[PDB]
């Protein structure tokens, strides 16, 4: 059950690019797949979604220029991307999204791209000693009940579900991470950071669109 | 438990004319180590899936940003034609990565080099380490630098400064 995609390289302002996405345990047409990108210095950003049922959605600054689509004959995501600009340059992702019910638990591996409701999270940096208790916050505008999820991203790799449904793990996570909250309000706890537990951790909504937060990082 | 993780991160690579084939036998790897380090700014594979790998040839050198595009089947340019040729039926994955820190130095870096000068394009996995002076003009050289008689080999000139397609870009390719 993987997700490996592949194609990217470099392109200059005006081309086009085509990136893929291949699964193995999934079935791309089944599932809503999604596209999320990390420009160099921001956070993440949703890109694109597909439906099951075959509808499609793109945020308002690829809407027109990109295109995503499948083929089910070689189970296979792609990324049209077309009139690409140097805002397009950002780290790739094709995540398998569950939305509600899960939150996009399965992730491909970056491929860079190099072009030539608010959600609020705080704090946005921290320093941590190892062992330490570490409780991060979420907020939320409008209220989203319990719809928010969890990741962490350590620099380089791709970003990994922790909680759903604002107190859901993830199976395959470390008990110290919990999480609660409800309405507007949310935060992750850490009960002891143990040295893997370094990197920068996003908040999501999952009703909308996925729009994640700003980004809280964690670093001695 | 093959060494791919030998070649990817190599102190040192090596130059387009003389690239690195590393063969790997008597061994089994995955190769989630590609799809694995999400920091790979291309990863493309012909005439396979990368899933369906897991149910021999590594080769790496270090080439330019906008040049690793020729390092595929049926492209051509400076590379494609004198340095690394891969052939049009490829059967293999094409992984590269900007290594603009590890092979850029202020005032440039000119380690490495690739073929500029060759009379015919290369054959498919060919290599050339020549360094026989190619004649331009009508002249014979023998073998003496000077005019028309040129040293057919050219420096990169790697410098941080360098805009991203002039930046290094370490390349492995893995035919299958």
């Amino acid at each position: 059950v993987q997700l490996v995609q592949s194609g990217g390289g470099l392109i200059q302002p005006g081309g086009s690019l085509r990136l893929s996405c291949a699964a193995s345990g999934v079935t791309v047409s089944s599932n809503y797949m999604s596209w999320v990108r990390q420009a160099p210095g921001r956070g993440l950003e949703w890109v694109s979604l597909i439906y099951p049922g075959g509808s499609t959605y793109y945020a308002d600054s690829v809407k027109g220029r990109f295109t995503i689509s499948r083929d089910n004959s070689r189970n296979t995501l792609y990324l049209q991307m077309n009139s690409l600009r140097a805002e397009d340059t950002a780290v790739y992702y094709c995540a398998r999204d569950l939305s509600e019910k899960g939150g996009m638990d399965v992730w491909g591996q970056g491929t860079t791209v190099t072009v030539s409701i608010v959600m609020t999270q705080s704090p946005s940096s921290l320093s941590a000693s190892v062992g330490d208790r570490v409780t991060i916050t979420c907020r939320a505008s409008q209220g989203i009940s319990s719809y928010l999820a969890w990741y962490q991203q350590k620099p380089g790799k791709a970003p990994k579900l922790l909680i759903y449904a604002a107190s859901t793990l993830q199976s395959g996570v470390p008990s110290r991470f919990s999480g609660s909250g409800s309405g507007t309000d949310f935060t992750l706890t850490i009960s002891s950071l143990q040295p893997e537990d370094f990197a920068t951790y996003y908040c999501q909504q999952l009703n909308s669109y996925p729009r994640f937060g700003p980004g809280t990082k964690v670093e001695i | 438990l093959c060494p791919f993780g030998e070649v990817f991160n190599a102190t040192r690579f090596a130059s387009v004319y003389a690239w690195n084939r590393k063969r790997i036998s008597n061994c089994v790897a995955d190769y989630s180590v590609l799809y694995n380090s999400a920091s790979f700014s291309t990863f493309k594979c012909y005439g396979v899936s990368p899933t369906k790998l897991n149910d021999v040839y590594a080769d790496s050198f270090v080439i330019r940003g906008d040049e690793v595009r020729q390092i595929a089947p049926g492209q051509t340019g400076k590379i494609a034609d004198y340095n690394y040729k891969l052939p049009d039926d490829f059967t293999g994955c094409v992984i590269a990565w900007n290594s603009n820190n590890l092979d850029s130095k202020v005032g440039g870096n000119y380690n490495y080099l690739y073929r500029l000068f060759r009379k015919s394009n290369l054959k498919p996995f060919e290599r050339d380490i020549s360094t026989e002076i190619y004649q331009a003009g009508s002249t014979p050289c023998n073998g003496v630098e000077g005019f028309n008689c040129y040293f057919p080999l050219q420096s990169y000139g790697f410098q941080p400064t360098n805009g991203v397609g002039y930046q290094p870009y370490r390349v492995v390719v893995l035919s299958f």
